DNA sequence: TGGAGAATCCCGGTGCCGAGGCCGCTCAATTGGTCGTAGACAGCTCTAGCACCGCTTAAACGCACGTACGCGCTGTCCCCCGCGTTTTAACCGCCAAGGGGATTACTCCCTAGTCTCCAGGCACGCGTCAGATA
DNA sequence: TATCTGACCGTGCCTGGAGACTAGGGAGTAATCCCCTTGGCGGTTAAAACGCGGGGGACAGCGCGTACGTGCGTTTAAGCGGTGCTAGAGCTGTCTACGACCAATTGAGCGGCCTCGGCACCGGGATTCTCCA
């Protein structure tokens, strides 16, 4: 059959997900994650839909910016693969 | 609900006469105007409290704009602000 | 009485001087508010709105779109250095990111 | 509701890394990204619930999330202000 | 010029009797009290403006302490403030 | 009648009246309640007590009976919550925590 | 006044790196550190000059620098702040 | 005699991490402040405490930046700090 | 460098829903007058910032030498990407209670405002004890 | 251990906090009403999980060449003390103009309604574009 070399589909995905503007996390698992986090703070608590969408947009923007910093940390160590030490270094430099 | 929607539409029609705008972009522009208003008003309030003043003047807003906005934006914002104050006083 | 002339019209502005004044007095910023301060602030707000909207319209023209979506606003903000410095801690909803692949990621 | 951090699946983290420009992802990234997301969501949701409980409400509105995000310098345009 | 020097010295003699404090340390403590005051008062003012309220009460200060201060510090500060308010009312 | 201070009613050392005045002229709200200066004075007194406790411990660890700014810096950066509250704060004549990474040591 | 950035000497940058924990320093660190210091000082000094010219003063006060650093989230204690 | 390369550096690290004194000379920093402020306002005066405040803030900022630079150098399997580590730390903080 | 397969862009047709314009109106901005005080301006006092000189002394600078270390190269194996297949649970449409956000009214308690007065807090002089150097 | 030099409790003026009374308006409480959150059921189909091959890159080892570290002698200007001077920070006094405030008027913006064109979607075809020989 026909196989692409590893890296072509990855760069194609980078191009098509930086050209796009949609949300990359499924809505219902994020909603259940938000509800199970919020139930440890206050029980019998409802949620507007716009609140969950705002949380999803903020979370996606935060994770994308963190992965940009993680990628630059990985390039700094003469690598292409990102590792948990890259995320830990990025969060330590930001102050998280 | 009070919003800056019609004024943003007027400014857009002054700038781009044949370009429209959506509702989400209007919500973003309304939030941008509210955020910049809150920043400049807070800085001007802090400036008035620092120098023992009970009044916010155009001087306070001018140095708050000059503190907040970066160089070219600060210079141009001072330019149309001083032009507007001059035209308001003369007429 | 005379003809009721708007404060925005006598300063040559589209942004409301009266609404800016009433939000300044009710925002608990100072005990007094000057007369020229809402004029000056409305002029600054109108300048910044026009600066964002010009580049957003240019981005919409580059994508062959008559309307402005949040992607065009994000492109307008992050493609300009001063607007990116002003809005560096601001997330535009449904705005996406700039296209940026690093040079070492591309094949030789 | 238990164990919903597995709902943030591995292709979702892969897509979020593609948007950030990550060509190659190791397999230990996903647990760390889930923990990072849980820490961030806990920090935002705690302030949102505090803003809600000050208002004596039982619903978390969008403006509570916006004020929570503005509390730690992550201002979000497009949802009100 | 007003300062919190005598109150910081009173708290220090309340908890560390055989321990003085330098002038620069007193200036740092005065700046710390002013900074925490400004933070809690600004958060309470924002809370009052969000709820369309024209007063700052003990609820706004308690919510500001919960928002700004980290966990155990927030719990102990809320306990101390509630004890002081109930002792003031009683 | 006899004048009794509002700090003595609340059982505090920090001034309730000065905090009430600074709340009134600080332009925070149009009205300021009675319990808010008592609450904020109690919170400020507690945080002052915590910082001075850890600073006195740091001074006693160096066999010194006077708190210098270095002891306040050690007190702040040795406690996690006070470092979280004072993370973007520079303390003058404070120095840094002594930390050397493991890879630098032979 | 000219060429005054060279007063931040190589032993001074070395001492700052030793306080920061740095064991071994390149030879090109010093120019980069001088540029970073120049950018930081330009920002803080410009804000302090704006603060001291708003008050119609010709003397830069310590509170001007304190307010300027508090604006950029770099609050400095021990100077009346 | 001559010590091994590194032990005097570690002794200097232990010496300068327990002191609080300012590591930059006062007069060159003062002249640098008057040189920078000449570009904003001609014939401007400075209080002494303003220059000491600028020195304390600048020293603290450079020390924190060199800490993050050292973590960036350790992450790239090195002990020598290089200008790319400073650039990476300043990008992750968001100053570039 | 030539060719097969796959992806990507372009253009033509569809329809749909949200953006842009119109209308009544209502409430918030405008105009006119009054009044009290915030700050603008002039003046003076005295702090403290600037400039200069001598010196003595710690720190900086230039240079020599050597070793730790950065960096390029090589090999290998293991871990992740690409792709095909199966499962599963997300997504959409549609009801249905029903708890809770929003509105209105009212009535009352809490807090601004002001007069008075006096005692706690600030500046200052005197007594003297804690880190620092030897 | 010996000694030293400033950098750390009592007294007098004064001003702002406290006690007390009055007014008035903000907010708490009761009732109610319509939006909208949550839960459920069913189809469907898109995406996630799983499995497997293979290739390329992470990581360890190793040689080398050079660039910092360390040390030592020489230069140089930071730092301390002292003197002199004058800008200007800061306080006080007077007055005046300007902003808060209030009542009447009015038109600008806002909610509701309606309609049509900008754009998302689908498909045939050209055009790269990646990979293999």
């Amino acid at each position: 059959p026909h196989r692409y070399r590893p890296g072509t589909v990855a760069l194609r995905e980078i191009r098509r997900y930086q050209k796009s503007t949609e949300l990359l996390i499924r809505k219902l698992p994020f909603q259940r994650l938000v509800r199970e986090i919020a139930q440890d703070f206050k029980t019998d608590l409802r949620f507007q839909s716009s609140a969950v969408m705002a949380l999803q947009e903020a979370s996606e923007a935060y994770l994308v910016g963190l992965f940009e910093d993680t990628n630059l940390c990985a390039i700094h160590a003469k690598r292409v693969t990102i590792m948990p030490k890259d995320i830990q270094l990025a969060r330590r430099i930001r102050g998280e | 609900k009070e919003s800056y929607a019609i004024y943003v539409y007027k400014v857009l029609k002054q700038v781009h006469p044949d370009t429209g705008i959506s509702s989400k972009a209007m919500s973003i522009m309304n939030s941008f105007v509210n955020d910049v208003f809150e920043r400049i008003a807070g800085e001007a309030s802090r400036l008035a409290h620092y120098n023992k003043r009970s009044t916010i003047t155009s001087r306070e807003i001018q140095t708050a704009v000059r503190l907040l906005l970066p160089g070219e934006l600060a210079k141009h914002a001072v330019s149309e602000g001083t032009k507007a104050v001059t035209k308001y006083t003369s007429a | 009485r005379a003809k009721a002339k708007t404060r925005s019209s006598r300063a040559g502005l589209q942004f409301p001087v009266g609404r800016v004044h009433r939000l300044l007095r009710k925002g608990n910023y100072a005990e007094r508010v000057g007369a020229g301060a809402p004029v000056y602030l409305a002029a600054v707000l109108e300048y910044l709105t026009a600066e964002i909207l010009e580049l957003a319209g240019n981005a919409a023209r580059d994508n062959k779109k008559t309307r402005i979506i949040p992607r065009h606003l994000q492109l307008a903000v992050r493609n300009d250095e001063e607007l990116n410095k002003l809005l560096g801690r601001v997330t535009i909803a449904q705005g996406g990111v700039l296209p940026n692949i690093q040079s070492v990621l591309l094949p030789k | 509701l238990r164990d919903n951090i597995q709902g943030i699946t591995k292709p979702a983290i892969r897509r979020l890394a593609r948007r950030g420009g990550v060509k190659r992802i190791s397999g230990l990234i996903y647990e760390e990204t889930r923990g990072v997301l849980k820490v961030f969501l806990e920090n935002v949701i705690r302030d949102a619930v505090t803003y809600t409980e000050h208002a004596k409400r039982k619903t978390v509105t969008a403006m509570d999330v916006v004020y929570a995000l503005k509390r730690q310098g992550r201002t979000l345009y497009g949802f009100g202000g």
